[PDB]
């Protein structure tokens, strides 16, 4: 939810978060049981019954309403 | 102990049965007949985990 109220710049702060969150199921892991990591993550992202989450749909909004129309690219430094 | 493990006994056989049918389902899957939803839609009903706690 965070990411999807940011715009696509906020995607390396969703990957930390996500690699935190991660290393936090594993420690956990070790004295507890859990599902998966992968599991939880598609429960989050509605992947596990749909072909596309969340991440991606917010990447297209993203793309169409805001990164296209308001950045200008510079094939010096790419 | 007996009838608290009973009970697993029935809970396991349960089980089994679910297992072998979706043995049998995943088995006959056909690769041609997957489809897909457009990118804009969400109505899918978004998958939720139990959360009972004691």
């Amino acid at each position: 939810g965070r990411f999807e109220s940011e715009d696509l710049t906020s995607i390396v702060e969703l990957d930390g978060l996500l690699e935190i969150n991660r290393m936090t199921h594993k420690l956990l892991s070790r004295y507890l049981t859990l599902d998966g990591f992968d599991a939880m993550f598609r429960e989050a992202n509605h992947n596990v019954s749909a072909p596309y989450g969340r991440i991606t749909l917010h990447v297209f909004w993203e793309l169409n309403y805001d990164f296209l129309p308001n950045y200008c690219y510079n094939g010096s430094t790419n | 102990l007996f009838n608290e493990a009973h009970s697993f006994s029935f809970r396991v056989n349960s089980l089994q049965e679910r297992v072998d049918r979706l043995s049998v389902s995943v088995t006959q899957l056909d690769p041609k007949e997957e489809e897909l939803s457009l990118q804009d839609i969400t109505m899918r009903k978004a998958f939720r985990s139990s959360t009972i706690q004691d």
